Order: C-alpha cells, then structure tokens, then sequence
C-alpha cells in the first residue's frame, strides 16, 4: 500500500494543502468568520475534508510554540470506520486493496453516520445533514492510481508532505526523526504501526490536536 | 485517466502572485469556450518543484470567477451607475481626454527657460502585476504622450532598496536568489515574514538547516516564520538601526569582521575629507531652511589624478573604517536593549550566531522586504545591513549577499521598465531641466582615473543612444533627446513621487488619472485623502480585474455620487494564465509564460489595451493636429505589433535589441537585423536599438533564452544550484552579482566547498563573471565609481553613515543616541500632523500580510477559498493590551489614528508582549491592509485609513511599518 509521512517540523501552517484539495475536488468555501484566530474553517465539514490547525502553548521567553496540524483521515491499516459501517451495509465503505486508500461511498448515507463516526478514533468522518452522506479525505486515490502525487502533497514547499511506498516512507519516518530530535528533542510519530498518515510531531501530539493519535 | 483533466491542454506559466516566480500547470478544456479546468504546480520548476502556497493553488478560482469584469464600464459625471459600452467608444473618448488634457497643458519651456515638453496635468499608477513587454511599453507610450507623474507598486515597497544597495554595492537588485538561500550557514529574516509572504523560499531555507544553519527571525511579532526558526528575538517598529548599529559595534570589538575582504573589495582604507563631520544626530553641511544636506562635505579625500586616497595599513584616523568604528561607539548593548526593548542576552544570542558568518568559509544572508524599508529610515536601515554584510564579506558568495525579497511577481521587471518618475528604462535617469542636450545628459556620469576600477556605467551613453533608437529609428540620438519630457532640476525628486502627486491632486492640479493594476484607495497610505483627491480628478481610467474600491471611490464609504464630477473609465483586463509574455523575479530571472485559456468574457491583455488607446490618440493627432506632435507621430510601434495585436515577442526582441545596420562592434561584425548578443555590443553612434540594455542578451539570433527549461548544471553549478540554463537573468545571466568578492587576489574561492566562480587554467568556471580581467587585476564592485563595497555612503540624503531616528509618530520623547528625534530631512506634507508621545494615540501602529491574501485583497478577496481561511479584518494585541484595555479574543475593537478609525475582530495573542523602552512598557497594534469596503459583505476596510503620508527623503516611501493609533472595544 501507499504511505503519508508528515514532518511537521517543517510546516509554516501555509495553507497550500488546504486549498489544493478544494481545487482539485471543486469543492465550496464555508461561511466562516474571524472569532479570534486564524484558524478557519474551524473544523472538518462534509464540505471541508483538511483544515490547518493553530494552537498556541506559552514558552516563558520572548516566543511561544505554535502547533500547526494539517488534519486528515489516517486511512488506518484496520479501519474501526469500515467495522462499524459493515454492521448496517458492506460497501458503504471498502478499501483499496492497492493503495490502502479507505473510501467512504454513496450509500454511507443508509448507515449510521453517528455511529461511524464514533467508531474513528481520529473523530474524522463529517456527515452532510441533508444527503445523510459521510465525507473525509480519499487519499486523491484518484490521482495515486493514475500515478500522480495527492494534491495537498504537491503543492506543500516545505517537505513537510511525503508520499509512496510503505516500506519507503516508514524508512523516511525512522531516519527523520532522529533528525528532528537534535532540534526537537520531544519529538514522536503517531501511531506509526496502525495509520497509512504517519505524522511526525515536535511534541506532544494531544498539544497539536486532542485526537492527533488513538 | 483523469477525468477532470482528460480533454484538456497543458501549457506551463508562472505564479501571478509574489517574486518567487514559482512554476505552475494550466489544463484548458480543448474547445468552445476554451476555459481553464485545472491550475496546479509544475513539478520541472527548479524553485517550487510543483509546489503552491495557497495563493498559487486557487489560481483556477481568480481565472474562472464570475465576479470578472466583462466588458468595459462607464461612469458620467455625477452618476450613481455604470454603463456598459464597447472597447470602441471606451478607448475612442479616452485618447479624447488624453489628447484634449495634453493639449490644454503641454509645456515646451518651464518658468526658468528650459526645453521640458511635458504635461503636469496626468498622472499614472502601475503596475507590477504587467508582463515586462506591457510594462515597456506603457512607460514609453506615457513618455511619448509627455507625463512625468509616472509611479507605480515600487515606490511604495521596495524603492530604499535601489540606492540603499546601489550605494552600498553598485546596483539596487537582490544580490542572490532563492535556491541560493540552502547553502547560508546563517539565515537572518528581518524586517521579512518570508513563511507567509514568499512561502516556497522556506523550501531553501530549510534545506540550508538540514545542512547545520541557524535560522533567525527578528520581528515585533511571533509569526509562522518564527515558529520555524531556531532564534526568535522581538524588535520594536522603528529601532531596526539601533540593533544594526549594535551588531557593528559588535563585530568591530570581537574582530569578527573578514580582515582581507574588508582591507580589498570595501572603502575601508580610503581617506574621508576634512569636511565630515557628525556630532548630535547632525552630520555636516546641514541646512536647516530647505531641509537638506550639502553632501559636498562628506566627499573624499582625492590623489592629483581624483582617485579617492587610500590608507592600506587602515591607521589613518580619516580612513572610513575608523570613522565607521568612532560612529557606532556610543550603540552598545545597553543603549540598544533600552530602545529595542530586546534584551542583552537576546541581542548577544543573535549577534554572536550572525557574526559568526564573518569567518571566509561561513556565508550569512539576510532576507528582508518591508519591515525595513516602509519607514523614514527605510534607506538607512537597508545600508546599515548592507554594511554589517560587507564587514562579514558575505556579498559575492554563496548562502550569503543581501536578498532584498521582491514583491509583485514582476516588480523587479516593473523597475526595470522605469515605471518611476525618477528612470528611463535600465536606471538611466529622467533628464532635469540643466540637461539641455544628450551630451549633458552624458556629462553627468562620474569617471575613475582607478586603473583596477571598471566603472561600467561609464558606458551608458550607448544605452541611453540605443534606447532613443528603439523609440525613434529614424532620428539621431542627439534629436530623439528632445522628444522625452524632462522634470525641474530646482525640485526634490519627492516633489514627482506617489506621496506629493497625492497632494497635488488634492489640490486639484490633476485632470487625468490612470489607475492601470493598482488600487490606491486601499494601497496608497493615508486612504481617506487619495478617496476625497480623486474627486478632484475630471478623468480616472482603471484598468483591472474586478469592480474595486479605485474604479467605484465615488459610491464608497461617506461618498455622494451625486456631488463628484469624475467621469471614471473601467476597462477588465485578462488574468496572467490568458496572456503570453515575461516576468521578472526577485533574483532577477525573467522566465516565460504561455496563454492556457483564451480571454474571459470581452476582456483583452494590457499590451493590446494600451497599444489602441495610443493607436486612437496618435490619429486624432494625425486628423486635428495638436500640441507638439512629433514624440507621438514617431513613436516606433510597428515593432510592437504582429497580426493586428501587441506581439510580447517582437517587443520582447526590440527590449533586447538589434543592429539597425551593417556592424563592427568589440572585435566581431554582424549584419542589419541581427540581435544584439549583449550590452557589450551595443554603441553610442545609432548602429544599434534596445528598448533596455540590462535585456540585451535576453533573446538573441540563438533564441529567447528567458524561455530556457533546462536543468542541466556543470558540477561546479550544481553544487550551490545556479541553474544558469533555466530562463535567463540580467545581468548577461551573472546570478549571483559582485561574485569577484568571492575570491581571494588568485581567482581561489573564500568557500571552495561552496565555490560561486574559479579562476581554472585562465578562465573563469560556475557563474558568468560580474566584470572581466584576470584575478586581482580589477575592484569586485564594477558598477561603483570607484570599485569599493561602501561602508561609507556620501550619496544619500541624510548622511554616508545610517543613525537612529525615531518615527514620525512614535513612543518615546527622547533619543537616547543624540538630540534629533525624528530623521532632519524627513520627506512630510506642511500641515499635516502627527502623534508623537500623544496620549490620545499611546499604541504602535504596524501594518502587514498573512499568507492567504494578496495586497489590498482587490484579487483575493473574490477567491472564495482564500476569504474561508481569513474572511475578516483582525487586530493582533498582546494578553498585556486585551486586559489594560478590557478586549477579550473575538471582541470587535475600534483602531483610530489623526487620519482614520476601522472596525476589527481582536486576536489576543501571546506571540505579540509589550516592549519595554527606556525601563516602560510599550504595546503595540498590528493590522492586515487586505480588506476594503467592496468585498466581501463583513471583511472590513483598508488599514491605510490610519496610516501617515510621510517617510523617506531618498524615494518617498511612505512610514506604513510605524506609526501610532488608539484601540477600544466596540
Ligand atoms: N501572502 C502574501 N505574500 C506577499 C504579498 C501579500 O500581500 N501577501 N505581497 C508581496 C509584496 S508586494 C511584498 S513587497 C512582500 C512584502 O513582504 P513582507 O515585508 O514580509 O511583508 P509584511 O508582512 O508587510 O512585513 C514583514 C514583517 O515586518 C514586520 N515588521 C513591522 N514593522 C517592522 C519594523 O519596524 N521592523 C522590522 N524589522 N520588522 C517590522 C511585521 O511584523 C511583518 O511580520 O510580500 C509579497 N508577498
Ligand atoms: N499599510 C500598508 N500599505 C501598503 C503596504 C503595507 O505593507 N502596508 N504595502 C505596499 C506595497 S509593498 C505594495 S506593492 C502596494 C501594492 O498596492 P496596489 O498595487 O494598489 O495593490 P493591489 O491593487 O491590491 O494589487 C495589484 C493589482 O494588480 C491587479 N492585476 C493583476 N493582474 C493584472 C494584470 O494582468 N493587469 C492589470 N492591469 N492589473 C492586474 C490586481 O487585480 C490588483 O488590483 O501596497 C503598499 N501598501
Ligand atoms: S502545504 Fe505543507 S507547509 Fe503548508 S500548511 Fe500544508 S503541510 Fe504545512
Ligand atoms: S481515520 Fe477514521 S475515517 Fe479515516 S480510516 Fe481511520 S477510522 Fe476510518
Ligand atoms: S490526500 Fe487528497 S483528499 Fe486527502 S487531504 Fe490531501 S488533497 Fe485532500
Ligand atoms: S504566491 Fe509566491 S510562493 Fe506562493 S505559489 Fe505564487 S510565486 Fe510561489
Ligand atoms: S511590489
Ligand atoms: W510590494
């Protein structure tokens, strides 16, 4: 299967990532509002499968630590969504035996939405109050099967995104955090043995988002 | 395949946003409509390698908006309404304004008696966002039609820059470029937010730490930059030279400095004269009337030949290095910490981990853009590093130089093209009125009796011939001369520049405007006069994108639409990805762009919008006669133009240049009609045109070079990534400038490791030369009159060494370093006031961007996915100011200055802390300028409601970084 590893030692909260998955699905803005952060949308919606968070922890110099966590399915190896979504309809949501791209289906919307989304322990799948439907990232597995990049991992400048193999990528990961951690020291993967989107964290994780990992 | 892109074509652009100039893919649905379906990055692109920041990557929603304009639009005098008429009667009434206003105002002799042919009563804005073709031709259209009052983005950003560096090194350009920036051992960012405003440059950045770089950002503000970096220090708005003047000190005390480099490629040994003198905040020859220095007393010492005297031994207590050194005793670490506000132990941490660089095989560089040159002191505050540079020798070298990081995507072009009141294209100064003949013209330029002193612009009169040429082919240079307007030599150059025409027009000394790719009533500081001025316009043709608060000031806020008189023209224009032609990036690469889609709606690219515009003034000159038609009857357009429309591809060739006959140049004979290969084959006697000399070399007889997507790079190259085979740079494709300071008096590189060029066998190996001769035989520096790295500058305004002033609205009553508060020559309006240590306006005001918005939002405030991620006008303040003021994080705050008052959602954020000056608590007030009235429904206004018309006597920028407001709940 394929793999996400992202650095976010390296990770200006640009946005980049943020607005190629909208260009590349066509998908429209929310309405949102400035309530005091940058942050925004504030959250996932069935119409916003990536957002960038910001979180602010106090440093007792001059600075601070800002947590930036662009957040999006982690397409795990043993999906809770799929179990979950099974009990009601097989096919609501299937994986890619391929890629290893977890993809929610048309027919999520004859499901238990609540109850699939209560089964993920990133608290990732958004239901569509009108259509009943379930919408997260697909890993552009559009994009992976026709061997391009997925577009949040493309546009990102600053090698925070990484994708391909997954023996490649777990390689990258290992040899990444330890060089991370001469600047880091703090610094871990999530859930590295469960996920498809192996997050490398400066700190502790629950900082960046309370579901960063399991 | 992919459906979404499976009947589309792909053509490959570049990014109509910031200077990085990063690469992008245009997929247009095959036929019919022939719209863009996809914009993406182009993964072959050397600088992004397929990345966008956002801004880049939602370039499909500003090309594919319904909110375009479509047609042109007219607004009568008084209306309340638009009117949407035909490009005909649009263009037809606007070459009748133009022509009946040139008419009426022309001028052949000023008061004094001297020949200026020029008209005072139209001004023009823009713009940055042209192709450089477009921006070429503008200028010699509004030239050929007389105008003077000619400016656009660079005035108001990075005009310090050009003699700030051209002062310090020769020329005003950004000295490296961005792949450049991962071979630093030391990266300063300054007065620059580079993570969220030349977002792929972070890339190179972070490559140079993967490889031991310490990165560091100075800033009053914890931004995504600072989250990133290694070091992050606080500086207040405005003490920028006080924390320079620090690290000089530093560097001179702790023998930090490159002791060979400074002793050979600086003005270190050479002799100042008797006259200078500094004491109090005042150098020498001050003139307190006409607030002005007589800069004659800060000359040099002279040899019976006029060569600067030198003292190689560095002992002579005249010699600029002992003077320098005598300067900046008095800004020691204490004094600095007290007016910073940064203390000791942060100064001593970035001061140490920068000083470092001065060692020869260690390169720092600096990135900075408008924290340093939006002040009073904006020339001064760029000196001041670019001497700290030059003590380090890291200009010339590899991960080193002084990257003065560009704007607009085409600024840098914009520049080029003379789009200021001061240059002709290629930096050849706007004759004044004492230069009554070319051969005047060419007197003015300084020559060295120095046998090691190249002195290149000592050539410019075959650049100043060969541009005359490219406008009028059929005149002598001597004739053509007389053609072009020329400003009184009895004026500041201020009086010619953004802030003054502002003034004039509020004054109603301007018929005719043209806002063509700007939006000053958003853009342009202090936004409430520009609004009310351009009510006293008779004509404003906006030439853009969008209906916007410029084409529409007369429906905006506190306007009666039925008391203002303006006729306004809006004309729409194509976006980047529907039109052909080049950009110039921050590193001077002037890359080639293809049209994917074909022009939205009814509208048409500038270049064509403008050619028939001209085309209708020159035939009603043609039917009616006029005032002094001869500039504009003879004007060569027919090189611009193929199959009935503006050819980027002749004027391209015309830009560069071509033999107008049979040739004998530099040893070589070439044929009429060839291209000129270079601006060394260029002459003075009329054999050859060049529309801009830094071009020639851009496309020649072997093709356009700016064109080039090659990759390939000898070992040499490659080991720093010159990339000297993707598109072309001026100048002659020299990518990193001043590289003979790179090498020791034998050709051996400082850094071999590192090495920018060689001298190998007898050759030079890895980046083209910047000047000729064998190693050790020439001064590094060519474009100086006497070869030098200045440390000491006697060109500019307020004095050859930068001092601390404070803003012209600031905290503090007392400068700690002299008498002089404020900058003694600072360029301000009589009458206009200002809150200095005023308790009505206790807070630092600072104006800046977040990653998401582009300049006054004109364009990114109609992208959907760009007003998700920032929809609304924010107020960032300390945890320290929320509570001093009772302001809770979301709270709508009102920010006022003498000049204005918004409305803003607070951001209540640890990454901004008081700053304690002189032992009290300071805080400040940062806003974002991306908002206006316009769009979107709750977005809010500009910030330059509050911001002063007031700033640099070197070029007018306006103090848009430092100034002081009040903020109350609402
Ligand atoms: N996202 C984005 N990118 C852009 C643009 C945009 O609008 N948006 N516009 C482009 C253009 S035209 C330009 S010129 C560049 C400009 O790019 P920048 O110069 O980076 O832009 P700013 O954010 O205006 O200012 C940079 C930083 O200066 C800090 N600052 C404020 N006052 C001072 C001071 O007195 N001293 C110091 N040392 N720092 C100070 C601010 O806190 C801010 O973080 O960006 C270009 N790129
Ligand atoms: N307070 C404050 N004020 C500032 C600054 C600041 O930091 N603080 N920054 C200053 C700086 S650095 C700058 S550069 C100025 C910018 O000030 P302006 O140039 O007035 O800003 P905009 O008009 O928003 O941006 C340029 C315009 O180019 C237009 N454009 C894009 N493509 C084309 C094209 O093909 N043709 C034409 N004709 N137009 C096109 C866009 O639609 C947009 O309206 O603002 C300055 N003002
Ligand atoms: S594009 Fe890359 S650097 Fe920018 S926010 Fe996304 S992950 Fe971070
Ligand atoms: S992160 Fe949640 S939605 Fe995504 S695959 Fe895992 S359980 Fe399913
Ligand atoms: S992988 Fe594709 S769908 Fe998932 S966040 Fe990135 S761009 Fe969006
Ligand atoms: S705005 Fe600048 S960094 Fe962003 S995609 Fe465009 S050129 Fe690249
Ligand atoms: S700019
Ligand atoms: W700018």
């Amino acid at each position: 299967g394929k793999m996400f590893f992202v650095d976010l030692s390296r990770c200006t909260a640009c946005r980049g990532c943020q607005i190629a998955c909208k260009q590349w699905k066509n998908l429209p803005a929310e309405e949102t509002r400035n309530t005091g952060s940058h942050q925004n949308p504030p959250d996932l919606s069935y119409v916003t499968l990536k957002t960038v968070r910001f979180t602010e922890k106090s440093r007792k110099g001059p600075g601070i630590d800002w947590l930036f966590f662009p957040e999006q399915c982690r397409h795990c190896v043993e999906p809770p969504c799929k179990g979950q979504a099974d009990v009601d309809l097989e096919g609501a949501v299937v994986k890619d035996e391929t890629t290893g791209a977890v993809l929610f289906t048309e027919l999520t919307a004859k499901v238990d939405g609540e109850s699939v989304r209560s089964a993920c322990p990133y608290d990732i799948p958004r239901i569509d109050p009108v259509t009943k439907r379930l919408s997260k990232c697909d890993m552009c597995n559009d994009r992976v099967q026709n061997g391009l990049l997925p577009a949040c991992v493309k546009t990102c400048p600053t090698g925070t995104m990484n994708f391909g193999d997954e023996q490649e990528m777990l390689a990258l990961a290992e040899k990444r955090l330890a060089e991370v951690k001469k600047t880091y020291p703090g610094a871990v993967l999530g859930d590295p043995n469960d996920v498809r989107v192996v997050y490398l964290f400066t700190r502790d994780p629950k900082d960046f988002y309370e579901h960063a990992v399991a | 395949e992919l459906q979404k892109l499976q009947w589309a074509k792909q053509t490959t652009s570049i990014c109509c946003y910031c200077a990085v100039g990063c690469g992008l893919i245009v997929h247009t649905a095959k036929d019919g409509q022939g719209r863009a379906v996809n914009v993406e990055g182009d993964p072959d692109h050397p600088i992004n390698e397929g990345s966008l920041c956002p801004k880049g990557a939602s370039i499909f929603q500003l090309g594919e908006n319904d909110q375009r304009g479509t047609q042109p639009l007219y607004r009568a005098p008084f209306s309340d309404t638009w009117k949407p008429v035909t490009w005909d009667f649009a263009l037809t009434e606007i070459a009748k304004r133009i022509k009946k206003t040139r008419d009426a105002s022309f001028t052949e002799k000023n008061a004094a008696g001297d020949l200026v042919n020029r008209t005072e009563a139209i001004a023009s804005f823009g713009s940055a966002a042209m192709d450089n073709e477009e921006c070429w031709a503008y200028g010699n259209i509004l030239r050929s039609l007389g105008l003077v009052y000619i400016e656009h983005q660079a005035r108001i950003c990075h005009s310090p820059t050009v003699p700030a560096l051209a002062e310090s090194f020769g020329r005003g350009a950004m000295t490296n470029h961005w792949n450049d920036l991962a071979n630093s051992d030391c990266i300063l960012i300054m007065g620059s937010n580079a993570a969220e405003n030349h977002p792929i440059a972070f890339k190179w950045v972070l490559r140079a730490k993967d490889k031991g770089a310490t990165l560091i950002h100075v800033d009053p503000r914890f931004t995504r930059t600072s989250a990133r970096c290694d070091v992050y220090a606080p500086i207040r708005s405005g003490a920028d030279i006080p924390f320079l003047g620090g690290l000089i000190k530093y560097i001179l005390d702790n023998k930090l400095y490159f002791t060979d480099y400074v002793r050979e490629y600086t003005n270190a040994s050479l002799i100042v004269g008797e006259k200078f003198s500094f004491k109090d905040g005042l150098f020498s020859g001050y003139d307190a009337a006409n607030k002005k220095y007589d800069k004659s007393m800060w000359a040099f010492e002279l040899d019976a030949n006029g060569v600067p005297k030198r003292d190689p031994a560095l002992k002579h207590p005249r010699c600029v290095i002992n003077l320098l050194k005598k300067h900046y005793e008095r800004y020691n670490l204490d004094k600095v910490a007290a007016i910073t506000g940064t203390s000791k132990e942060q100064l001593q941490q970035v001061y140490k981990a920068y000083a470092a660089t001065g060692k020869p095989d260690k390169a720092g560089t600096i990135m900075y853009a408008m924290g340093w040159t939006q002040h009073s002191v904006g020339v001064q505050n760029i000196r001041a590093m670019a001497m700290i540079q030059l003590l380090l020798g890291n200009i010339g070298v590899a991960g080193g130089g002084v990257n003065a990081l560009r704007g607009e995507s085409n600024v840098q072009g914009s520049t080029d093209q003379g789009l200021l009141a001061h240059i002709w294209p290629g930096y050849n100064p706007v004759p004044n009125s004492k230069a009554a003949t070319l051969e005047l013209y060419n007197a003015a330029t300084p020559q060295s009796k120095d046998p090691m002193s190249v002195n290149w612009w000592q050539n410019r009169p075959k650049y100043v011939a060969s541009y005359l040429k490219a406008l009028y082919p059929d005149e002598e240079p001597a004739a053509a001369y007389d053609y072009l307007p020329r400003i009184d030599a009895g004026r500041k150059l201020t009086d010619y520049f953004w802030l003054n025409i502002f003034e004039k027009m509020d004054k109603g000394e301007f018929k005719g405007l043209f806002a063509w790719g700007m939006n000053p009533a958003c853009g342009g500081a202090n936004a409430n006069k520009n609004r009310k001025a351009m009510g006293k316009l008779e004509w404003l043709v906006n030439v853009n994108l969008f209906e916007n608060e410029t084409s529409s000031f007369w429906k905006g806020p506190g306007m009666n639409p039925a008391e203002i008189g303006t006729e306004v023209f809006f004309l729409p224009c194509c976006v980047s990805i529907e039109k052909e032609g080049s950009v110039a990036n921050s590193g001077r690469w002037m890359q080639w762009r293809y049209r994917g889609p074909k022009p939205y709606a009814e509208t048409k690219p500038d270049g064509d919008i403008m050619l028939d515009m001209f085309k209708k003034v020159r035939e009603l000159y043609a039917k009616e006669g006029g005032a002094y038609p001869a500039p504009i009857a003879k004007l060569n357009i027919a090189d611009w133009e193929e199959h009935n429309e503006f050819s980027p591809t002749k004027v391209a060739k015309l830009m560069n240049g071509y033999f107008l006959k049979d040739t004998e140049v530099g040893g070589k004979q070439f044929k009429k009609g060839q291209q000129v290969p270079s601006f060394a084959f260029l002459t003075a006697d009329g054999s050859t045109c060049s529309g801009n000399w830094l071009h020639a070399g851009s496309f020649t007889d072997a093709g356009n070079l700016m064109a080039r997507r090659d990759k390939t790079q000898t070992p040499e190259q490659a080991r720093i990534g010159l990339f000297p085979n993707w598109s072309f740079c001026w100048p002659v494709n020299r990518r990193i400038l001043y590289n003979r300071a790179s090498v020791d008096k034998t050709g051996k590189p400082w850094n071999p490791a590192k090495a920018v060029i060689e001298w190998k066998d007898g050759k030079w190996v890895g980046d083209v030369v910047d000047g000729g001769g064998d190693p050790g035989t020439k001064h590094p520096f060519i474009m100086q009159t006497h070869g030098f790295g200045a440390l000491y500058g006697p060109g500019r305004e307020e004095g050859p060494f930068p001092e601390h002033y404070e803003p012209l609205e600031c905290p503090v009553s007392k400068n700690p370093f002299s008498k002089q508060l404020h900058n003694p020559v600072a360029f301000q309006i009589e009458g206009e006031k200002k809150a200095v240590c005023d308790p009505r306006y206790p807070f630092i005001g600072t104006t800046y961007r977040v990653t998401e918005h582009w300049q006054t939002g004109l364009m990114t405030r109609r992208c959907a996915w760009l007003v998700e991620a920032e929809p609304q006008i924010f107020c960032e303040i300390s945890k320290e100011l929320a509570k001093l003021r009772g302001i809770g994080n979301g709270d709508t705050v009102k920010v006022s200055s003498l000049r204005g008052a918004l409305e803003a959602v607070a951001i209540v954020t640890e990454r901004i802390r008081p700053f304690k000056i002189e032992g009290v608590d300071v805080h400040m007030v940062g806003l974002p300028w991306h908002y206006g009235w316009m769009v979107p429904k709750n977005g809010g206004d500009t910030a330059n409601l509050l911001t002063p018309s007031a700033g640099d006597p070197n070029t007018g920028i306006p103090e848009t970084k430092a100034f002081m407001v009040d903020v109350r709940k609402v």
